[PDB]
DNA sequence: CTCTCTCGCTGACCTCTCGATG
RNA sequence: AUCGAGAGG
DNA sequence: TCAGCGAGAGAG
């Protein structure tokens, strides 16, 4: 997530889709109101997003699944 | 809200319902007092409110009153932004031609018809826009259709120009103008002085002087003048309408204050000053900033540095919502005021708002994509922003009195695209081939050149090493030199076929810089990688291997510890230069000499004859240029070597320690060819044309020239550096056009199936089908035996298995042969040079293309004065 | 040699790749270019791939001829006819200069931009043409999302929604 | 940051309230173009449908 | 049918200081 | 605003 | 100015 993002394109799969799917999960913690799944640290929204996706807990289809459930 | 765009021609109707008022014959603004005239060309009725919300009289200035006419006025109370949106008209006395159907080089008026340009327009200037009119609208255009398609290279334009009209829905006479558009005040407004007077466009001239000729030909109507007089005025309407669509089509341009042409409509959408090139492809922005760079030797590869003066004033949105977030202020103002007086809480929370938020550099000729990048910031005091020594290169950036630019990225995506794309260390190869571009240069390369030397019978020489600590050890204590031959216990690791590591320790006979340097080299490389001497190529080969091998984490790593150890390392040897460096052969002046002889012996066969007088230039030539070849191998044979060295004794001979000669072998600065002028001979020179002078200059610069040679040799500097001002512009033209003509191509598809490809032949064979795709059947030598599948991607692994058994030749799919329509297929293209792997789905290759092509010749442009 | 001689062979100035093409196909053109550019470019020491010429090669030859059209148009014309069993069509391939190429080209609004505007805006007047907004300077005029990168998948929604 | 009236005064006020996200417009240069075209005599217009 | 020969028409990155004229 | 003159990368 | 190209008259 710092100085190299090489190990999320690894897992989403390119270099084009991380930015949306990094956005998407970003603009739920700034604006909406969530909390993270990793631990803070003073990081920036951008940044425990891509955490977060490193980790293995956030990409499309759970996004999608989260909210189907939610609706 | 919309999906096209759609052009046509225009009608009278079309025209006035585009009006939101009547014809306007009076002029301009009553200078006495600034509220526009009735009816004018500035007038509120037809254009709308001067001011918002409120009448040209006054009597209404009230939101209620909005939608609301004005009786005694005319004038409807709305938002004063509407003045750049209505329109107006003209009513013209007679028809008038258009300047852009008559006059072109497929001219279109006159195609229609029969008769060719110099008749028509001929009639056209009174020697009839009423006569061409009815001819136009009295025409059947299916009828001569059907006659010409009968009848049958000159008529089928004809046909076709024709058939344009038919399936359009156009009308063959409305090329004839019968009502003037009038276009928006606000677009051509008149801007006040400090002074009484005003300064106005050339449009509202143009205008005036149409409005008041067509006037004039009213007035000769009512009073029933004769056809004489009358005939006049008619050439003069369409003379001064011709002026204000495109000036100068006829040349009868006409001027103003000045004697200089005035600027017509068609002016202002053409050209590089026009509204496409200058305004809609291009503009200026805000958040950005501009300095000067300066070095810094200490940051890592992703960081810059920037000052807070400029970073207080980028950032002050931002500040303002984490002042107004806290409580420290409640309105607007209160934190303006509080930025403004530059209280002690702000350089905080400045701090904590530009945490992680990356920035973009930017220098000035951007001839590739690697001219923009994005870095994070570390806060400096002083002017200068610092840059970092690695990245220069691909700026082709200097400290000089270089500058650069600096923007800064608003929305979140924005910013993960900067992140994610153009970070710094995300760009390591370059696109247009495979090798990297951060490489080390002048000091690093000097630096671990020293320390990676030897001599003999140096101090500590012949001792036995448990590793390289106690090196490190030994040479900080001043026990040992960094040039003494040991023997040191060393270990190494090596990846095996599952890509686990494996260990291996034994004893190697070395230098102590060699096992010094040996602690940052990461695990999984060999030891035989730093046990020489090291250059340029060394390096950049140890760290393309490390990129191969390991990948891209660690690489940056170990170029940053170079970069490092580097600087370290050259600052403790002290090396300089001095004018005994350059060291001249004693056997020069038998040379010269004997060519000197040998040219005059040569002229007694012409003083008498027996040579051709064309024939004594080129055997002088011959052997002036054999003299200069002694003369130099000479030099560089007494400069290499020279050790005269006491080994245990005895006496013995060793690569040289001489300065000069360092940097230029290491790599760094110089070449062989320059330390020839430096210490040899200058040589031949040529003449303006291009012939070779007669005689040499026997000088170089150690000892100085004399008054002839330095003026002979001004000639060809004078010619380098008028070559290198004189054609930058062919780069940027063919640059411009090789963009422009393949800008819209982008990999838009899988795979095409077409089986189709193109045979490579050896330039190693290696080197030219690395990163493509098997077209057809190809196997290995031997019969019926398949090295290859089809369809596989040759990495480093698949051609060194193919170059072990000497493949001959192998077939690939290429981009020129794929059936793909708007666009083309992954695999016809192959791998992406700048990642390494296949080329993913909506990338822009036709600029890329472009970039990679246009680039060279602008940088073989401007280093020619160097020679 | 030097930049004029590059300068002109993309123009394809005749002295030939014309005949090359006519006669030999457009495999070999593409070789021939692709040799005669390095020469150029190899005497100074610059390495740049071979796929960039070939990109640029394609772009150079568009049109055809069986007036003159587009040859995707031709090509899915023939494939329409022959998904009926009907006769389809014979042509012979073009080839222009990168300025020629330019300016000959489906959309008016970039063919405007580039030069010679008042010659285009006539033409397209006369014609009554439209503009799809399909590439990427019509998409930076109008102020959108190129379709390239992060935007592509985003066009890629409104071509489902027609 | 440039030619948009609406678009940066709604993105400013995104800013100091601590959302970043844009709303984009058509800038204004393209509607002068269009104005300066239509004065010639050419009707050119944008299709809605 | 088919080479000569005139004759126009369009084309040739970013930043800073001064004065004279609208 | 346009024109002329000079300077830097 | 210089280079490049097409439209238009010639003399066979
Ligand atoms: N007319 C011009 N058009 C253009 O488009 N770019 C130009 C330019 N003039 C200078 N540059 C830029 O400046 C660099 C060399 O100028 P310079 O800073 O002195 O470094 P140089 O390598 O010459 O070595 P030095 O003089 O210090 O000994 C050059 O590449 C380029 O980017
Ligand atoms: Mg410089
Ligand atoms: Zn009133």
């Amino acid at each position: 997530a710092r100085v190299t993002v090489q190990d999320a394109v690894e897992k989403i799969g390119n270099r084009f889709d991380l930015v949306l799917v990094a956005a998407r999960r970003a603009r739920q913690m700034q604006v909406g109101g969530k909390d993270p799944l990793v631990p803070e640290e003073n990081d920036k929204t951008t940044v425990i997003a891509l955490r977060e996706i490193e980790e293995g807990l956030i990409n499309n289809q759970i996004l999608d699944v989260r909210e189907r459930q939610e609706q | 809200e919309f999906d096209a765009i759609k052009i046509a021609l225009a009608s009278p109707d079309m025209i006035r319902s585009w009006s939101f008022g009547e014809v306007k014959k009076p002029e301009t603004i009553n200078y006495r007092t600034f509220k526009p005239e009735r009816d004018g060309l500035f007038c509120a009725r037809i254009f709308g409110p001067v001011k918002d919300y409120e009448c040209l009289c006054g009597k209404y200035k009230r939101l209620k009153h909005r939608g609301v006419i004005c009786e005694k006025c005319g004038v409807e109370v709305t938002q004063t932004k509407v003045r750049r949106e209505r329109m107006g008209h003209i009513e013209l006395a007679s028809p008038t031609a258009h300047i852009w159907f008559l006059k072109s080089l497929p001219s279109r008026i006159g195609l229609l018809l029969d008769m060719p340009l110099r008749d028509i327009e001929r009639v056209l200037y009174f020697e009839g826009a009423e006569a061409i009119q009815a001819l136009l609208k009295s025409m059947d255009l299916e009828q001569e259709c059907e006659q010409l398609r009968e009848e049958l290279k000159k008529l089928t334009k004809r046909i076709k120009l024709l058939e344009a009209f038919v399936q359009s829905g156009n009308k063959p006479e409305w090329m004839i103008l019968t009502v003037l558009p009038v276009l928006p005040p606000d677009l051509r407004p008149l801007v006040p002085l400090d002074g009484g007077r005003f300064a106005t466009s050339d449009l509202n001239d143009l205008y005036r002087r149409v409005i008041n000729r067509n006037n004039r030909l009213k007035r000769l109507l009512d009073l029933a003048a004769p056809d004489i007089i009358v005939r006049n005025e008619k050439r003069m309407l369409q003379e001064a309408v011709d002026a204000l669509l495109d000036n100068g089509r006829r040349g009868r341009a006409i001027t103003g204050s000045n004697k200089r042409p005035l600027k017509s409509l068609a002016d202002m959408i053409k050209g590089k000053q026009g509204r496409f090139r200058q305004n809609l492809l291009g503009k200026r922005v805000d958040y950005s900033g501009r300095s000067v760079i300066t070095v810094g030797p200490y940051l890592r590869l992703h960081q810059c540095g920037l000052p807070k003066k400029m970073a207080l004033e980028l950032f002050k949105p931002f500040i303002y919502g984490k002042l107004e977030l806290r409580g420290l202020a409640t309105t607007i103002k209160a934190a303006k005021k509080m930025v403004e007086r530059e209280e002690a809480v702000v350089w905080d929370i400045l701090d904590e708002v530009i945490r992680e938020h990356p920035v973009l550099l930017n220098r000035a000729p951007t001839l590739h994509r690697l001219g923009i990048q994005a870095f994070e910031p570390v806060l400096i005091e002083g002017k200068a922003i610092q840059l970092h020594p690695l990245v220069c290169a691909a700026y082709n950036a200097d400290f000089d009195g270089d500058q650069m630019a600096v923007h800064v990225p608003l929305t979140l995506e924005a910013q993960l695209e900067a992140r994610a794309l153009m970070m710094s260390t995300n760009n390591i190869l370059s696109p247009a081939n495979g090798e990297p571009i951060i490489v080390p240069s002048q000091d690093v390369v000097l630096g671990l050149y020293y320390m990676t030397r030897d001599c003999v019978n140096a101090k500590g020489e012949g001792m036995v090493l448990t590793g390289p600590k106690e090196a490190e050890r030994l040479y900080r204590s001043g026990l040992a030199s960094l040039h003494a031959r040991v023997k040191v216990r060393i270990t190494e690791y090596e990846k095996d076929a599952n890509g686990e590591l494996v260990a291996k320790t034994s004893l190697k006979d070395t230098t102590v810089g060699r096992a010094i340097l040996w602690m940052i080299v990461p695990k999984g490389l060999p030891y035989s990688i730093v046990n020489q001497a090291l250059g340029k190529k060394a390096i950049s080969k140890m760290l393309n291997t490390c990129y191969r091998i390991l990948g891209l984490k660690p690489t940056v790593i170990f170029a940053d510890q170079i970069m490092y150890t580097g600087f370290a390392y050259a600052a403790r040897s002290g090396a300089s230069v001095g004018i005994d460096d350059m060291v001249i052969p004693e056997k020069k002046h038998e040379i010269i000499s004997e060519a000197e002889a040998e040219v005059a012996e040569i002229q007694e066969q012409f003083q008498s004859g027996l040579v051709t007088a064309g024939e004594r230039y080129n055997k002088v030539i011959d052997i002036w240029a054999a003299a200069n070849d002694r003369v130099s191998k000479a030099m560089m044979d007494n400069l290499q070597t020279e050790t005269v060295i006491n080994r245990d004794g005895q006496e013995e001979k060793q690569v040289s320690f001489n300065s000069i000669y360092m940097m230029a072998d290491s790599g760094a600065r110089g070449s062989a060819a320059q330390i020839r002028q430096l210490a040899g001979m200058r040589g031949l020179m040529a003449k303006p044309d291009g012939s070779i002078i007669e005689t040499p200059i026997t000088a170089n610069f150690r000892e100085g020239l004399n008054v002839l040679q330095y003026f002979i040799s001004t000639h060809g500097a004078r010619k380098g550096l008028a070559d290198t001002a004189l054609k930058t512009a062919n780069s940027g033209y063919l640059t411009r056009r090789l963009v422009d003509v393949a800008q819209d191509l982008v990999v838009t598809e899988d795979d095409c199936g077409t089986h189709e490809g193109i045979m490579m032949t050896p330039e190693p064979l290696r080197d030219r089908v690395l990163g493509r795709v098997t077209a057809e059947d190809v196997l290995k030598p031997g019969t019926a035996d398949i090295l290859v599948p089809r369809n596989t991607l040759l990495h480093e692994q698949w051609c060194d298995l193919l170059e072990e058994n000497s493949v001959d030749a192998v077939k690939v799919r290429s981009v020129v042969s794929c059936d793909t329509d708007f666009g083309v297929c992954a695999h016809c293209y192959g791998r992406d040079l700048a990642r390494g792997h296949i080329i993913n789905k909506g990338e822009a290759i036709g600029v890329i293309a472009a970039q990679s092509i246009g680039e060279p010749g602008t940088q073989l442009t401007m280093r020619t004065f160097h020679i | 040699g030097g930049l004029p001689r590059v300068a002109d062979l993309f123009e394809a100035r005749r002295p030939a790749p014309h005949d090359i093409l006519r006669l030999r196909g457009v495999h070999a053109v593409t070789r021939y270019i692709v040799n005669e550019v390095q020469d150029v470019y190899r005497l100074q020491g610059v390495k740049i791939n071979d796929k960039h010429i070939e990109v640029i090669v394609r772009q150079m030859l568009r049109k055809a001829t069986i007036e003159q059209v587009e040859y995707s148009r031709v090509k899915i014309a023939n494939r329409e006819l022959e998904a009926n069993g009907k006769v389809g069509a014979t042509y012979s391939r073009d080839l222009l200069g990168i300025t020629k190429a330019s300016l000959a080209t489906e959309s008016f609004i970039s063919a405007a931009s580039f030069q010679e505007t008042t010659r285009v805006l006539t033409e397209a007047a006369v014609a009554g043409k439209r503009d799809e907004l399909r590439g990427l300077k019509e998409n930076v005029i109008v102020g959108r999302l190129i379709p390239a990168g992060t935007g592509y998948a985003y066009h890629q929604d409104r071509m489902r929604r027609r | 940051k440039s030619d948009d009236v609406n678009g940066r005064t709604k993105m400013y006020k995104n800013i100091v309230d601590g959302n970043h996200q844009m709303e984009p417009g058509m800038p204004e240069s393209f509607n002068v173009l269009l104005k300066e075209i239509r004065s010639l005599g050419i009707n050119i217009e944008l299709e809605d449908e």
